[PDB]
RNA sequence: UAGGAUAGGGGCCUACCAUGGUGGUGACGGGUGACGGAGAAUUAGGGUUCGAUUCCGGAGAGGGAGCCUGAGAAACGGCUACCACAUCCAAGGAAGGCAGCAGGCGCGCAAAUUACCCAAUCCUGACACGGGGAGGUAGUGACAAUAAAUAACAAUACCGGGCGCAUUAGUGUCUGGUAAUUGGAAUGAGUACAAUCUAAAUCCCUUAACGAGGAUCCAUUGGAGGGCAAGUCUGGUGCCAGCAGCCGCGGUAAUUCCAGCUCCAAUAGCGUAUAUUUAAGUUGUUGCAGUUAAAAAGCUCGUAGUUGGACCUUGGGCCGG
């Protein structure tokens, strides 16, 4: 029995997204997963694609029952691909990650040719 | 009495400057000899014990205050250093590494002890209080 | 290294003469009546009160019609009337000197709880504040020195989650019931 | 030096009880209050 | 040092950039441009901090190299461009114009305009004097230069520059009795009509100004910027018509704001 | 003055001429455990001390000196030479510079990680795109600062003061304490599904089932002659050991030592040590003192310094609130 409201909401067709600060109120509930918020935001904005949502920076205020955070609704998944930082895509699983070992990442390799 | 002229600011600043020297504490701090003293402007000073000696006590009292001659490893001075408490001297031993703290009274000898300004607070890197109160033995 | 630049200071100063029967008894009076955790708690109040009183004194040194005086006096009396520390018609900037640590200990949420009831004791009040039991508007305040304002006094009350008036019982209740049934 | 530790060794050894904790923090000041000037 | 300093740490960034203390070590460091880098506002501070069209450094980079942003009528890919006073920013994707104006507190505002009151900009002249082959030209404080200037235009005057013919359309002769909008010092922001101008041999010539509602101040010739001839300015002034009001009145206005709400 | 050199003024240098410049208003020299400043501590006012340090300016790369490339370097995460130091050597030669991050030796009273990341702030490149030990995050962290647990409420009880009468009672009201008393309540310290956080993990903030009987989920640091709040308690010691910042305790009835019980002070802090500010009107400009306590030159002349007698119309007014 949880609620869902937004504020500080602005649409910029520069980066082709609608960006908001959501103010979720979940009395009794421990907290709400970002995935669990995805379907509610998607069905209240009928975004036609529940993958165009990227929501983050959740807090769960002192005392519990109310959490804040940012949200990003894109209007073409193409623009979601291009105007996004690399890690929210990985969080939603839209791309995968690799690891580094930087001995002669460049140093020894700057010697031979 | 005072020069209260309006244009005598030079005279009064120079007077206070010359007369600030007849104050003992100022002369002691701004003459530099703390840097010829054994700590040479130090809080504590670590050293090595040469022998536990024992020195008499001033006339109103009567005792053998158990002091240790130590040598300072930072500058080579040798000094005396009280070992404060009942029986606690025995934990000290010759050529053990001891931290010489101030004994109090800000660089001037304290109590009935003649010519001692320094106290031992650590030996072999273990708290001398800890050995007195059997908290942590060396 | 930024995060270096974040200021921070102190909240009190220890008294000059450590050992006097008169000051020591006065401090024990205040700590006993307002149920404090130690006399650091008392000692903060005098620091804050000294700061505000000195602010008032510097103003009263100057003259009326001075824009600084009017502005800061208006602000100061607004601050005090918001915490219910000066009364009606007593917006004068001379009754802000007459305030004393009685008045600041009068506003701590321990005192407000005990005077609103709901506590049965002031030392009961402090703990009841600390076991996440009382909100103010809708947020639980677990600070015994919350300094409740007058437009917040009317609606201090129990939780929506605490055993006394909110929802589920405590763990000892649920243990007793589970071994009773 | 032969007399170092003299009285420290002379004194007999005596051991404590298990005095019940006197409550710390707030309750300690409660007891000081209602022991000094409510009693 | 041995060369140009290219980092600007956050606490050295001028007071009127309003940027917070603990958000990081550095500040955008405006590039050497058309405005004096002490009296400027970079495009990142325009997009990110004020308009919130982005939320990071890279997001403003995305905004700018989409080619969306326009300065003085021509697209700009720079991200520490030192915009200044009466630079116009258009965003044709949003069909939306800003003209970058002070307020009375000394900070920049983005005062909106329509297109007819955006086709031109407005700036003063640093100096008018000769060049190659004896052709006169003038140099503004905007960096801009104009060749064959109208032989009446003198130094300290102000001109309007259309963004298509790219030359004068009119000029206001810096004189007593026309309104200014001071752009430096403590009085910056406050509009008002000159009542006097006193000159001293060998140093700065000061201007005495009055806020149209009575208050009177003075400032040296550097920071005055005549807007319009007479009392009527030729630019749409910000929300508060260039009147700096005492802090007491800023209290009364907020009391009056809350007491009707 | 004439010129050279420089990006340019200039004794920056040369030739010639002149003999000047500074100095009791402290030059020059000497000391500095002296980079300068914004500022830090203390502050009734005046002041006193400090300022390596993250912001700005300067300087320096082991000590000096000289240079190329370049708009910018007398650059050292560039070179050339010398001095100090040291490395590899197949014995010919060659390569060096952590006052960058991390780390090791040493010095010392005295100072953490040989971790992760470019996600944030900004810079940099031919550049949306790479790089960034700048920077940020996690680890040690009682440098300092903040909030803040270690119990609360009840009736029984030997009690203990009014108040129901006060007499003569008795018990009775705020519950004061010794109650491992008796009892059901509450909770987080900790543990833990998760979720959230995060560039990825983690701390936190939220929260499922755990998680309290006072021995435990146990609070200490310094004292109890005065200054200074709190023992004319009990045993030992016998001017010994020892305490004691000062005064003093200790030589057989020790409130001071050493210990047990009790109490006090602060209490997650508290003592010791040195430097320093207040106290200190004992540095006195505000604000000291010089008959006798420390202190008027033996006396006069005296140049600079300091200080300087009275006098010169805004004298009576209209005016508008
Ligand atoms: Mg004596
Ligand atoms: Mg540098
Ligand atoms: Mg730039
Ligand atoms: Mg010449
Ligand atoms: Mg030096
Ligand atoms: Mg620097
Ligand atoms: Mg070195
Ligand atoms: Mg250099
Ligand atoms: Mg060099
Ligand atoms: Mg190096
Ligand atoms: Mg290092
Ligand atoms: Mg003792
Ligand atoms: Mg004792
Ligand atoms: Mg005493
Ligand atoms: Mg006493
Ligand atoms: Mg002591
Ligand atoms: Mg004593
Ligand atoms: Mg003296
Ligand atoms: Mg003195
Ligand atoms: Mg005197
Ligand atoms: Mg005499
Ligand atoms: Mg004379």
């Amino acid at each position: 029995a949880v609620t869902l409201r937004t504020r500080k909401f602005m649409t910029n067709r520069l980066l082709s997204r609608k960006q908001f600060v959501l103010e979720v109120i979940h009395p009794g509930r421990a907290n709400v997963s970002k995935a669990d918020l995805k379907e509610r935001l998607a069905k209240i904005y009928e975004v036609k694609d529940s993958n165009c949502i990227f929501v983050f920076k959740f807090r769960t205020h002192f005392g519990g029952g109310k959490s804040t955070g940012f949200g990003l609704i894109y209007d073409n998944l193409e623009a979601a691909k291009k105007f996004e930082p690399k890690y929210r895509l990985i969080r939603n699983g839209l791309a995968t990650k690799v690891e580094k070992s930087r001995k002669q990442i460049k140093e020894r390799k700057n010697r031979t040719k | 009495g005072k020069t209260r002229g309006m244009g005598a600011g030079r005279k009064l600043k120079t007077h206070r400057r010359n007369q600030r020297w007849a104050d003992k504490a100022y002369k002691k701090s701004h003459l530099g000899n703390e840097w010829k003293k054994p700590f040479a402007g130090s809080s504590h000073a670590k050293g090595i014990v040469l022998e536990k000696i024992g020195i008499e006590a001033k006339q109103p009292n009567s005792a053998i205050r158990k002091c240790a001659r130590v040598q300072l490893v930072k500058n080579g001075k040798k000094i005396a250093a009280f070992v404060p408490n009942d029986g606690c001297l025995n934990f000290i031993e010759e050529n053990d590494e001891v931290l010489i703290a101030g004994f109090g009274r800000k660089g001037h000898a304290v109590g009935d002890i003649p010519g001692v300004r320094f106290k031992v607070v650590k030996v072999s890197g273990v708290s001398l209080l800890a050995l007195f109160k059997e908290k942590k033995e060396k | 290294h930024v995060n270096f630049y974040r200021n921070y200071g102190k909240t009190f100063k220890k008294p000059r003469r450590p050992y006097e029967k008169e000051r020591l008894d006065a401090e024990l009076k205040l700590v006993g009546e307002y149920g404090l955790r130690c006399k650091r708690e008392l000692w903060r109040v005098q620091y804050a009160l000294s700061r505000i009183r000195n602010a008032a004194r510097h103003l009263l040194t100057l003259d009326e019609k001075n824009p600084r005086r009017i502005f800061e006096g208006a602000a100061l009396l607004r601050r005090m009337n918001r915490y219910g520390l000066l009364a009606e018609g007593q917006d004068k900037l001379d009754y802000v000197l007459a305030l004393t640590a009685e008045n600041f200990l009068a506003r701590r949420l321990q005192t407000l709880v005990f005077k609103a009831g709901m506590a049965k004791s002031i030392h009961h009040a402090r703990v009841l504040i600390r076991q996440r039991h009382i909100r103010v508007g809708r947020q639980i305040v677990n600070v015994p020195s919350f300094m409740v304002r007058v437009e917040s006094e009317k609606h201090i009350d129990f939780s929506l989650t605490s055993p006394f008036g909110g929802g589920p019982a405590g763990r000892v209740k649920r243990k007793n019931q589970k071994k009773a049934s | 030096l032969a007399r170092a530790g003299k009285v420290r060794g002379q004194t007999p050894k005596v051991a404590k009880q298990d005095k019940k904790k006197q409550p710390r923090g707030r309750a300690h000041k409660r007891i000081q209050y209602n022991r000094r000037f409510v009693t | 040092a041995r060369g140009l300093k290219k980092h600007l740490k956050r606490l050295n960034a001028p007071s009127h950039w309003m940027l917070d203390k603990l958000g990081g070590a550095f500040a955008p460091k405006p590039s050497s441009g058309p405005h004096k880098a002490r009296e400027c506002l970079p495009l990142i501070l325009i997009l990110r901090n004020r308009l919130k069209y982005a939320l990071t450094y890279r997001e403003v980079q995305s905004i700018l190299m989409q080619r969306h942003i326009m300065v003085d009528g021509k697209v700009r890919t720079d991200k520490t461009y030192p915009a200044g006073f009466m630079d116009i920013i258009s965003i044709p994707k949003t069909g939306e114009n800003y003209r970058l104006l002070y307020d009375t507190k000394g900070r920049f505002r983005l005062h909106s305009v329509r297109d007819e009151d955006a086709k031109f900009k407005l700036c003063k002249v640093r100096s008018v004097q000769f060049g190659q082959k004896g052709i006169p030209y003038l140099n503004t404080y905007d960096g801009r230069t104009i060749r064959y200037p109208d032989p009446l235009i003198k130094a300290n005057d102000t001109i309007k520059l259309d963004l298509e013919t790219n030359k004068i359309v009119d000029f206001i002769k810096f004189d007593v009795g026309n309104v200014v909008m001071v752009t430096g010092g403590r009085n910056t922001g406050r509009v008002g009509v000159i009542k006097n101008r006193e000159k001293h041999k060998g140093t700065f010539e000061t201007i005495h100004v009055e806020d149209a509602q009575g208050h009177q101040f003075a400032t040296r010739l550097g920071n005055v910027f005549t807007i319009g001839k007479g009392t009527k300015p030729w630019v749409s002034l910000p929300k508060g018509k260039g009147i700096k009001l005492t802090i007491i009145e800023e209290q009364r206005k907020r009391d009056a704001a809350a007491q009707a709400a």
